[PDB]
């Protein structure tokens, strides 16, 4: 149907993108990563903090276990904190490590993920 | 609680007992009568004499049902509940009194900057309901809060008339004025603006 | 043994909230402390709860009224968390905040005296 | 070129991982009753930089340790104010997460003042936060927030650490930084907590 229209360059949500890598013995699917990020956010930041930070998984590459997660521009450290507190999901231990942060997806990829074959 | 402070109004109570409770905390209460087929000119007229201030609430109405109501009942307040942008659009164009929580059962605020200005042009108001938040699970509540926060930004910028309400369907859904106000604060409103959403703005809506 | 009260500049800045619980069931002090912490944790998260610092000072089963402390700058967030409570241990309830004060003494004198406090 | 240091790694595997992310890593060897001179000796050989970690020690063990082991970094972790104060008076290099197991930060303005005088640093560990329930995490964070405030006000030496007991407890430097930010530090302050300050604390071993 007729989806809403973008939004003025002053009301539009301001974002930052986080490039991350999951260190683990077990594999993870795109869906598990989306789920574990929502889960940690809800626990660590709560329903309110989650609505403020607006964690949003852009993409996850199961092969290299790297991905991109978006957050409100001004609360990147809170999302980094929620990700850091993750220790395991679905019986698989893991460590999420943030590789870098950028104002755009294109810049993030170029300096932090090209190395992992993103392009 | 009834005179000393600011006159607080509850624009959206949908239950008898809720009303009785709301009447103890709010100076004025508007009871909404839900119609999803036709506007029972009977119950609507009798309900208006049992509560006083009443309004017609159309949920997921057909564009046709809206047109018919905006005419035949130009003396009643008409509220619209839809998660359909097409129905939301039309309702705004037809001059209805308010759109209630368009974000319910959607994945967006149910309102952008163009509809925000269209509302201001047709004098249509935006209602922020507490109820959806009450019964939602964690994931659902986070999404609702995000949508409402955005809705508030659009409304505050384009000066769209707005109001907070419990949209109570049961006694237990009602909340005291000062508490209901925290909902507005949490989604972005300054305390003074939250208070205005349950007093000043309701006035304007009832001004007609 | 026992740390010393921090200097006024470093001590926590608090607000005390007087509230009343509306319901057909009864509640013990333990149940109230629990529902407050449960809601705060869910609504505000672990981080938010750490910032808000909710703390039940006292609850009176007889009149279903009590006092809960909160960081001065985040009273509205606790108020919100409290408002989202609707049922606990199978009993429907509505929490209503009666008022706020910077001190327990002043809070009681102003909103709880009518309930027989102190 | 900005060196990052992990001041408290307590496991072999953890050390291996930490060394991949931090320029310098200090391995903490825990002791309860006595300081195994043999164990401690072999530790320094395998890792190089080692710290003696007294876990809820009795004053005597503290005095004894600082007496004949000053050459080694000395860490004290306990939830007892008496031991905490005494350890600070004795001049240990650091007090680690005193708030653990307490209903308060385990530190006040008086103790903070004593720490800056006796050159004792406060260690903010991540581990307690990793495997604790929601209620515990909230309280731990509250206390850490207060501790930070005191540390900042009185300029007490401080550092952020994973206090890792397993490789799974270790975190990348810039992530560890976010913990500092969440508890009240500015990004620059958190960075210094894992570089500049560790440097100063290790100075003594010159
Ligand atoms: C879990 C929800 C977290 C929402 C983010 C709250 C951020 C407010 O947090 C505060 O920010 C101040 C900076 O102005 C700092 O000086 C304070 O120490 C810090 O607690
Ligand atoms: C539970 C922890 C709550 C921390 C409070 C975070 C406040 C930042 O949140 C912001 O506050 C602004 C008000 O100045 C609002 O206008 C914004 O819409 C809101 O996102």
């Amino acid at each position: 149907m007729r989806k809403l229209k973008t939004l003025p360059p002053t009301l539009r949500d301001k974002n930052r993108y986080i490039a991350f890598e999951i260190i683990s013995d077990g594999d993870f699917t795109k869906d598990e990563v989306k789920e574990l990020i929502w889960k940690s956010s809800l626990e660590v930041l709560g329903e309110t903090g989650t609505a403020i930070v607006k964690p949003w998984l852009i993409k996850f590459d199961p092969n290299t276990k790297t991905g991109i997660v978006r957050s409100d521009r001004e609360y990147v450290e809170y999302l980094r904190f929620a990700l850091m507190l993750v220790s395991e999901f679905n019986g698989k231990r893991l460590i999420i490590r943030t590789l870098g942060v950028s104002g755009t997806i294109k810049r993030l990829k170029r300096k932090f993920l090209a190395k992992y074959g993103w392009k | 609680v009834g005179g000393g402070g600011v006159k607080f109004i509850e624009m959206d109570i949908r239950d008898k007992e809720a009303y009785e409770l709301a009447k103890e905390w709010f100076d004025e209460v508007v009871v909404s009568i839900k119609f999803n087929e036709e506007v029972d000119k009977e119950k609507l007229r009798e309900a208006r004499k049992e509560y006083g201030k009443v309004a017609i609430l159309l949920s997921n109405p057909k564009p046709s049902l809206v047109r018919d109501t905006v005419q035949k009942f130009k003396s009643y307040l008409i509220y619209v509940e839809s998660n359909d942008l097409r129905v939301i659009r039309y309702s705004i164009e037809k001059g209805v009194d308010a759109i209630i929580s368009p974000w319910v059962n959607r994945k967006d605020p149910g309102i952008d900057h163009v509809l925000a200005k269209l509302m201001v042009k047709k004098n249509v108001a935006l209602g922020f309901s507490l109820r959806p938040l009450l019964y939602s699970n964690p994931y659902e509540r986070a999404n609702l809060l995000r949508f409402m926060m955005k809705a508030w930004k659009l409304v505050e910028k384009y000066k769209v008339r707005r109001f907070l309400t419990s949209s109570a369907q049961e006694k237990w859904d009602v909340r005291y004025p000062r508490d209901l106000i925290s909902l507005g604060v949490v989604i972005g409103m300054e305390i003074p603006q939250a208070k205005a959403s349950i007093s000043m703005y309701p006035e304007i809506i009832l001004k007609r």
